[PDB]
């Protein structure tokens, strides 16, 4: 009723919805390799009327935990804002444990709030999340409904089968230094349409020293040489 | 059913009801420009005055927030002034939460919050009226921003809304792909003949109503009918 | 006497054969899927008798669902 | 009345059904000498025998591009792979 | 305005909680099995894509308790939050008596949560059916197992997936009550995991397993890791090859 | 490329604005616009006349911000 | 379909050699480059005629096909007495390796009677399609054109109708007997 | 750390600039412990540019073509699948340049091979375009037409090449 409902004999009809609207159309890859994790999305502004530096993809939600996304941008802004508030509670709760990948799964876990009380209309967003304040990377995928899934490697936007298709065949593997990114960017490139660029590509990295999203000049350096 | 009728997905995994709300600021017959400068950004919208028994003093589009931010409303009136009144209540929370006058984006990020809230839920409805605010930001020159009827807060250089919003996009783009900065005399003149191409009047000096915020002259200077006559003789020279 | 032709007996078009409007490649809709449609043209292009001896069963009817796109 | 004499009802193949299943429709067919098909059926996940008769007529039209009498086993896997393309699609996992 | 379903049928049905119910054999797959000096649950993975890592370290089986540990067959939303209010009242328990709460009890508050979530309200039913083994004082080794129809039953070999009820039958084909040990048990639940699980030849992968045993005074919930269940495998496949044969 | 160039095209005609509609303008439509090309007061085909194929026979669908 | 290939190599060597005295040296050469290979002593009976009557490899070379063929010979023993393996089994692939150890290793008279036997056995398409096709290479490798002849009659008349995709494999060397013949115009 | 590699840049491009063989052919085999050093897309590209530049002025025919085949054994020996594709590639393309009748199209089935597998796209469209190169060559009109063919429909997938879309036309 003002949850999350509407669950017929069998099926949750809304949240299959919702995942029909997450389906999205910015591919918004991730990758998990041994240094890091590396969360890179596509932003195709429509004309050049838009900016680019002023609202962002990728949010950091504290210091090394980092935040990608797929369709429905309004509710995501919610979403990472409640995420936000929520990490900053735990840290302060459990005061100076510097939590971001003993956090991150914790982060992941509560994000319940997210979904399990949807709020009349389900929210329309599947996340990514990066966390490496733990010796080793993680990354979390929370969905409208689901919860934790703990990828190495995965995409959540319109051609986000043949993504996932291209990060396995391309061997995400367990080796993969911290510049996996590369892969990233060639797993963004076959879910693209246009001569990707600084502004078009917002990537950001979470290795162990923390979170960081990349500037345009990084991203054109890695986008060089593809 | 009901896909259509509440703010729900639809089962091909859409959501109609906002869908709806933003053609529902193309309703009411009005339109609106949005252009920053160089160091300016300056905003105007048509004055559809129906019979001069109306007030054209207090028939305005456009308000001040802020001291520093203005606003220009396109959609109903009436959601246009609540949300007017929400904006002018964020800005004075937050200028007594933090010392500090809230920067444009943070404010359009608010209202944009409140709109997202709004197409959340199912006991209210989503407003129709898309909100354009422009306001001067240091370490960032002038800085434009459209909130909607959804949430999602965007928008820059060049950005319309209503009726003819995308003949004016267009030839916006046209504009700034064109690569030449705009003074305080381009930016706007290239508003004026922007809207003056999508609704040929010539636009005589009283059916627009043009704000604008400098950087060395603050604040949202409503200007007069005298400015922007002379803007206009200016301009057709 | 019986009438050898049969297409223009009620015309609804006739052999449009030896006579190339739109060849292949230069379509401009690429695939959509034109991959059934190569396995529809494998019958023409000869392959009924590697229809046999592999012992496939090949396609006879294709429809297509689509609207003018 | 007219129902109430049986309610019989289908179970869905199981690996062993679906082997047998193989080798009723890949009798008439040629392929190579060797063939675990018991491995081959075991890797479809339930599926049914309208299933196997995909896959069957998916190894022909594979073996056919190549233009050979011997189906081998990697054509066979590929034509395993016409039970995918089904999948879950999105993880929704949600049981 | 839509109102929700939490009514009767002309015949006095509540058809909604039985397609819930039903719906809970449909994905996800888990059995308990009860023996002397151990109980054990075994859990099949659902999804082995090789994309995942394997970090949370559980899906299926939940510790949520010192002396308990359960496993959930129904919708994953409803899971987490059912596990997390049955490891706040096994808590809330321990804090009141300053003793582990005894199993019968926690199945019994969990069950009337879920009843009172199909009684009153609006509210959807928990479309979650979940096993319980634990040890205490009173009873000793116990199994439980709880349906979303808040009817809970104390079960000794049961499954809960979706070939249940084959599941179910290899168990009564093959249990033995008394003479049942830890490692018989464990032979027991990897056979009839083989049995519902149609490809032969389970990976450790696709299989998670736990084993409740009383140690020293002290109740010990060890999953068993990716080593000792392969060669638990390895044993099972020579059982299997020598019984095979000798005919 | 059919009409080769559309009739020897203009350079500053390219068809990125006019493509990027998310209006479905089916591949019919797309035809009869490269045939729009028949204003023939010049030889040569520019951006107003592909704008002018795009305007008429079209209905506006646009919108897709709040999606993303 | 590879056997009697490398034979059609030494048959046109041995013709290079005989044939043309001008080639008398390196014809010499090629020929005992690949007769000392390809265990060609029961293939020796027509090269005795060019170079001396056997090379000076005979107690090896001897032993060597006596050796193989016996082991051939007692494999099909095996399976033609403790098996009674019938039609539709192995035995017609035990006749094929009986036949290509008889070709490949022994004399022609041998292997052609060999395939005449399971010929006449076993009818299915396969093995009269395979068989077919190797009397038609043991033919046109020893200049039997009387066999050439017969073999290219019963495949363009009955045996190339039964199966098809496999003319395509065949017609090749089914119109070899007009290559080496005269009509080579249309 | 990465000046080293900024100053194997500019002493490539300073012997680019000169027109020097021997130097840059040593450079090459002297700065391997750098490129398995660093990121590996980096160093392979690294890798192409300077052999790229090495090939481009000074024309010895009989060093150019088993100089890159050590580096692309010496790409198979560190498992760069990508690096020693690219210079299969390139391979095939000198090979067309010196008119190689037989083994280009091989070595470009080869790749064909390995890389549908994969999922490369840029690769692909140079490798057909190349094998319809080389079929114009020897006057193969109808498999260079098929080839083509399937070259336009592998290049669809890049939006804005603009040297590789002139290449096409
Ligand atoms: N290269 C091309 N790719 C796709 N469509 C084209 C191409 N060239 C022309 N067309 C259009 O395809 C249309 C076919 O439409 P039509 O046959 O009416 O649709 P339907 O077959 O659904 O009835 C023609 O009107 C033509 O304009």
């Amino acid at each position: 009723f003002s949850l999350t409902t509407f669950s017929p004999s069998g099926k949750l009809v809304q949240i299959e919805y919702a995942l029909a609207a997450v389906a999205g159309g910015a591919p918004s890859v991730g990758i998990k390799a041994a240094n890091g994790v590396v969360l890179a999305t596509e932003k195709k502004q429509k004309s050049i009327l838009y900016d680019e530096r002023s609202v962002h993809k990728v949010e950091p939600i504290t210091k090394h935990i980092g935040l990608v996304y797929s369709g429905m941008g309004p509710d995501y802004r919610v979403l990472v804002h409640r995420a936000r508030k929520l990490a900053q509670q735990y840290y302060l709760v459990y005061q100076e444990p510097i939590p971001t990948a003993q956090l991150v799964q914790r982060v992941a876990s509560v994000m319940q709030e997210y979904t399990q009380s949807g709020g009349v209309r389900p929210f329309g967003v599947s996340l990514l999340i990066c966390g490496w304040n733990e010796g080793r990377p993680y990354l979390f995928q929370s969905d409208p409904s689901g919860a934790y899934f703990a990828w190495k490697a995965t995409a959540m936007g319109k051609n986000y089968v043949n993504g996932k298709t291209f990060l396995e065949k391309r061997y995400n593997e367990d080796l993969e230094l911290e510049d996996a990114i590369h892969t990233a960017i060639l797993t963004l490139k076959e879910s693209f349409e246009g001569q990707m660029t600084e502004d078009n590509i917002e990537v950001g990295i979470c290795n162990e020293a923390g979170f960081r999203r990349l500037t345009p000049t990084e991203v054109k350096d890695y986008l060089a040489a593809i | 059913g009901f896909d259509r009728h509440i703010t729900i997905f639809s089962p091909e995994g859409r959501l109609y009801q906002v869908e709806y709300a933003f053609k529902a600021i193309n309703q009411g017959g009005l339109t609106s420009v949005a252009v920053r400068g160089k160091d300016c950004a300056v905003i105007v919208t048509q004055k559809k005055v129906p019979d001069k028994l109306l007030d054209s003093s207090t028939v305005t589009h456009l308000f001040k927030i802020t001291e520093n931010i203005g606003c220009v409303m396109t959609g109903m009136t009436a959601d246009s002034r609540s949300q007017v009144q929400r904006a002018r209540y964020e800005a004075a929370n937050w200028k007594y939460k933090y010392g500090y006058e809230i920067p444009v984006d943070m404010l359009c990020k608010r209202i944009a919050d409140i709109s997202q809230v709004y197409t959340q839920n199912a006991e209210m409805r989503p407003l129709g009226c898309c909100m354009i605010l422009i306001g001067i930001d240091e370490e960032q020159g002038p800085q434009v921003y459209k909130c909607d009827p959804a949430g999602y807060y965007c928008g820059f250089k060049a950005t319309a809304a209503g009726v003819k919003q995308t003949e004016s996009t267009s030839f916006l783009e046209k504009k700034v792909k064109k690569k030449f900065d705009w003074t305080f005399e381009q930016t706007v003149e290239t508003a004026i003949t922007c809207l003056s191409t999508v609704l040929s009047i010539d636009f005589k000096p009283s059916e627009i109503e043009v704000g604008v915020v400098t950087v060395e002259n603050p604040k949202f200077r409503i200007l007069t009918e005298a400015e922007i006559d002379a803007h206009l003789v200016a301009l057709a020279e | 006497d019986v009438l050898p032709p049969e297409a223009d007996s009620s015309i609804m078009m006739l052999t449009s054969d030896q006579k190339p409007d739109v060849m292949y490649a230069d379509i401009g809709g690429m695939d959509i899927q034109k991959q059934e449609v190569r396995e529809a043209v494998e019958l023409p292009l000869t392959h009924f008798e590697l229809y046999k001896q592999i012992g496939i069963d090949p396609p006879r009817g294709v429809l297509m669902y689509g609207p003018p796109g | 009345p007219g129902r109430i004499d049986r309610k019989i009802e289908f179970p869905p193949p199981n690996e062993e059904a679906r082997l047998d299943i193989l080798k009723i429709h890949s009798r008439k067919m040629n392929l190579t000498r060797g063939i675990n098909l018991r491995k081959i059926a075991e890797l479809m996940p339930g599926a049914s025998g309208a299933e196997v008769k995909g896959v069957c007529t998916e190894a022909g039209m594979y073996a056919l591009r190549e233009r050979r009498v011997h189906v081998t086993q990697e054509d066979f896997e590929m034509a395993v792979a016409k039970v995918m393309q089904k999948d879950s699609e999105k993880n929704m996992s949600i049981k | 305005y839509d109102s929700r379903t939490t009514i009767f049928s002309p015949e006095g049905r509540l058809y909604q909680v039985e397609y819930a119910m039903e719906a809970i054999g449909h994905a996800g797959t888990c059995l308990g099995i009860l023996a002397n000096d151990g109980v054990l649950l075994a859990a099949e993975r659902r999804n082995i894509h090789k994309l995942l890592d394997e970090v949370f370290f559980s899906e299926k089986i939940y510790k949520l308790n010192e002396d308990m540990a359960c496993s959930v067959a129904g919708i994953t939303s409803d899971a987490n939050v059912l596990t997390n209010e049955l490891r706040l009242i096994a808590q809330r328990y321990l804090l009141q008596y300053q003793e582990p709460i005894p199993c019968e009890q926690l199945v019994t508050a969990l069950c009337d949560i879920k009843q009172a979530y199909t009684q009153f309200g609006g509210k959807r039913p928990f479309g979650v059916s979940l096993l319980y083994i634990g040890w205490d004082k009173h009873y000793g080794f116990q199994l439980y197992q709880s349906d979303p129809s808040g009817n809970y039953g104390g079960w000794k070999a049961t499954c809960i997936g979706n070939n249940s009820a084959a599941a179910v039958s290899m168990l009564k084909q093959d249990y033995k009550e008394g003479e049942m040990t830890l490692k018989s048990a464990l032979a027991l639940a990897i056979k009839v995991l083989n049995k519902t699980m149609d490809v032969s030849k389970l990976s450790a992968e696709k299989v998670e397993i736990a084993t409740l045993t009383r140690e020293n005074g002290k109740t010990v919930i060890r999953v068993l890791k990716q080593k000792e269940v392969e060669q638990l495998i390895k044993k099972h496949e020579e059982e299997e090859a020598k019984a095979e044969r000798e005919k | 490329s059919k009409m080769n160039l559309s009739e020897e095209v203009d350079l500053e005609d390219y068809v990125a604005r006019p493509d990027k509609i998310s209006g479905a303008d089916i591949n019919s439509i797309c035809q009869e616009s490269g045939m729009l090309a028949v204003r023939e007061n010049r030889y040569i085909v520019l951006a107003k006349d592909f704008e002018k194929a795009y305007k008429t026979v079209i209905k506006k669908d646009e919108q897709e911000h709040e999606f993303y | 379909g590879l056997p009697k290939n490398p034979d059609l190599r030494i048959a046109q060597l041995r013709f290079l050699l005989s044939l043309p005295e001008h080639r008398g040296d390196a014809a010499v050469r090629d020929e005992l480059m690949a007769a000392v290979r390809d265990n060609n002593m029961a293939p020796y009976y027509e090269a005795l005629c060019k170079s001396l009557d056997w090379q000076i490899d005979v107690d090896l070379l001897n032993k060597m096909k006596k050796a193989n063929e016996d082991e051939l010979k007692r494999l099909d023993e095996e399976l033609e007495d403790a098996e009674k393996n019938l039609g539709e089994s192995e035995i017609r692939d035990a006749m094929m390796a009986k036949a290509e150890y008889l070709c490949r290793i022994g004399d022609k008279e041998g292997a052609l009677t060999a395939f005449r036997k399971t010929y006449d056995k076993t009818v299915a398409l396969g093995h009269r399609l395979d068989i077919v096709f190797y009397l038609l290479r043991i033919g046109l490798f020893y200049m039997d054109n009387d066999l050439i002849t017969r073999n290219t009659e019963k495949a363009k008349s009955l045996i190339e109708e039964g199966g098809d995709w496999d003319r395509r494999n065949r017609l090749k060397v089914y119109q070899g007997l007009y290559c080496v013949a005269i009509r080579d115009f249309k | 750390v990465q000046v080293k590699e900024q100053s194997i840049l500019e002493l490539g491009s300073l012997l680019a600039k000169t027109g020097q063989a021997a130097e840059l052919g040593g450079l090459l085999k002297y700065v391997r412990p750098f490129l398995n050093s660093i990121s590996k897309a980096k160093a392979a590209r690294l890798v192409r540019s300077l052999l790229d530049l090495f090939l481009d002025m000074e024309a010895a025919t009989g060093q150019e073509v088993e100089l890159c085949l050590e580096c692309i054994e010496w790409a198979k020996s560190e498992k760069r699948t990508f690096l020693r594709q690219a210079l299969e590639a390139r391979l095939v393309s000198l090979y067309f340049d010196t008119k190689r009748y037989q083994e280009a199209l091989h070595l470009g089935s080869q790749l064909l091979r390995e890389l549908k597998k994969m999922d490369d796209k840029a690769l692909l469209v140079e490798v057909q375009l190349l094998e319809s190169k080389t079929y114009h060559a020897l006057s193969n009109l109808p498999k260079a037409r098929a080839a083509l063919t399937s070259a336009r429909t592998t290049a669809n997938a890049i939006y804005c090449p603009p040297k590789l879309q002139a290449t096409l036309d």
